């Protein structure tokens, strides 16, 4: 009885009943991959001006981000390296207003691209509850102090550079 | 739901009018046969029974043999 | 055999059940499915053994469950000192500290 | 309630840290260890592995083993 | 949930772009492949296939195999 | 045969069971049911050797 | 505990009694020889021996 079933949900993602378009299946992934992060996100992203767009053109061609500053053309990356950006597609042009431009991909089978997205969505609502007070919160302070105190901790949070900086001034802060 | 009445776990319609099985990153995926996608890539059109749980009547059923869930 | 009579018995194997506690009633009954040699073949793969001839010159053989640092369900074991090891298996102890 | 992945009946914070057992009235109870209180009664400090049934692979539980629910 | 395709353990998106097991306290935890952590330790790196419960065809699973939960 | 002396012994098959690990009590369980006649062909035909 | 004393045949029984090493039987009741003989083969005190 209930092994029946349970084939049936074992094929239940494999099957697709109806599909009839290809690039409307990325549409439909960048749609619930987006929605997997609280609301509460989204209108603290909102609240300072944050637009959210789904393009299916790479992000060369694209018309708002055609002409901009060099040193913003290569930043930190998920791993703390930087990336030509002929091969970028997700970017958060922060510059009057903060705006984030998706690429539609198939995010559903792939969570290595789906998590350039979460990155650049935390780097982008970063400053509103890191600094509080345009000052770095000492909640925040100790909990820097304490990761610091570990070492799986410290490797996989920090980068390189505030890693040896770290203990290079000897935690000054 | 959808109808499925060999039990064999691909729908009737998929069954009556074609189906295909591709690839995508490694996750396998059965399809509807559309003629504009599936054709330039070298895939094949397959049918079946829907009354059938196996068109040949061996007892390996459509499903098995198309996606290669079979004795190797 | 009448000349030379050599004829000795060797022993190749030995089948033999398990029997265990049935938590219900306490007793302990055996598994006529289960049997020996699913088991001592785990037991000399994860332990160190140590045999010892200190009482009446006899050699007794004990196995100590350590830690083999290629596998990740076998680095969970305490760590075994060979003196925690001659304590717990033998019966050493240190009544003066030696 | 108390998490014991292996299933052995005894948790898996006794096993790592250190354990013993003692009858106190006419029943026995399984407690962690007390450095003021076990050392002095003549009690045994036992270790494991939190994620063995049987941390000598042998087929009787550690809990068996240290509390006498097992073949005499 | 997390899909799980082949039922043997390990995420689909695990076995296809990388995970190891590691061993923090006395506890084994699988964990994706993260190039900072779990390449100062000397750990391999895996990847198997999400829809196969063992990749190699033989009567174990990968989560068997790289657990050491297995025949030794 | 006392003549040549040439006698040599084939091995045309073996039989055997498989046995696997039991998650309730980490025991190690051989099932009678099933041979390695059924796993081995499958190995045989997915693999590169 | 072997006894005799009735007819000169050997009567054995036994009586459940407490291990001080096993932490199971150490929750059994105490045994005495007295309760032990006056349980087990039938000796009694009608007047105090
Ligand atoms: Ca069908
Ligand atoms: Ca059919
Ligand atoms: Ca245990
Ligand atoms: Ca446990
Ligand atoms: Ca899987
Ligand atoms: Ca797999």
């Amino acid at each position: 009885k209930t092994e029946k079933e349970k084939f049936k949900d074992s094929i239940n993602n494999l099957v697709k009943t109806e599909f009839t378009n290809e690039t409307l299946d990325k549409i439909q992934q960048t749609q619930d991959l987006l929605k997997k992060i609280p609301k509460d996100v989204l209108e603290i992203y909102s609240e300072l001006g944050g637009e959210i767009y789904f393009t299916d053109i790479d992000l060369v061609e694209h018309k708002e981000l055609q002409d901009l500053s060099e040193e913003e053309k290569n930043s930190m990356n998920s791993r703390g390296e930087k990336v030509p950006f002929a091969s970028r597609f997700v970017f958060e042009k922060k510059r009057e207003t903060p705006k984030l431009i998706i690429n539609i991909k198939d995010y559903a089978i792939n969570s290595e691209q789906s998590k350039e997205v979460y990155y650049e969505i935390g780097k982008g609502i970063s400053l509103d509850i890191i600094s509080k007070d345009k000052s770095l919160d000492p909640e925040f302070l100790n909990l820097i102090k304490s990761l610091s105190d570990d070492s799986d901790s410290s490797d996989l949070l920090f980068s390189q550079k505030f890693k040896e900086k770290l203990e290079l001034n000897n935690k000054s802060i | 739901t959808v109808p499925d009445r060999d039990n064999d776990g691909i729908p009737d319609s998929l069954e009556v009018e074609g189906y295909t099985v591709d690839v995508k990153n490694k996750r396998t995926f059965l399809s509807p046969w559309i003629s504009n996608i599936h054709e330039k890539k070298g895939l094949t059109k397959y049918k079946s029974s829907p009354e059938k749980w196996s068109t040949a009547s061996d007892p390996y059923s459509d499903f098995e043999k198309v996606t290669g869930r079979i004795d190797k | 055999l009448e000349k030379t009579k050599q004829l000795r018995l060797d022993t190749d194997q030995v089948y033999g059940n398990i029997a265990t506690y049935n938590f219900e009633n306490g007793r302990v009954r055996v598994d006529t499915g289960s049997n020996w040699s699913e088991v001592l073949p785990q037991i000399q793969e994860t332990t160190a053994r140590i045999i010892f001839n200190g009482k009446d010159l006899n050699l007794v053989e004990r196995r100590i469950a350590a830690v083999n640092p290629s596998d990740p369900l076998e680095t969970t074991k305490p760590d075994m000192t060979l003196k925690e090891a001659l304590k717990i298996a033998f019966g050493f102890n240190e009544p003066n500290g030696n």
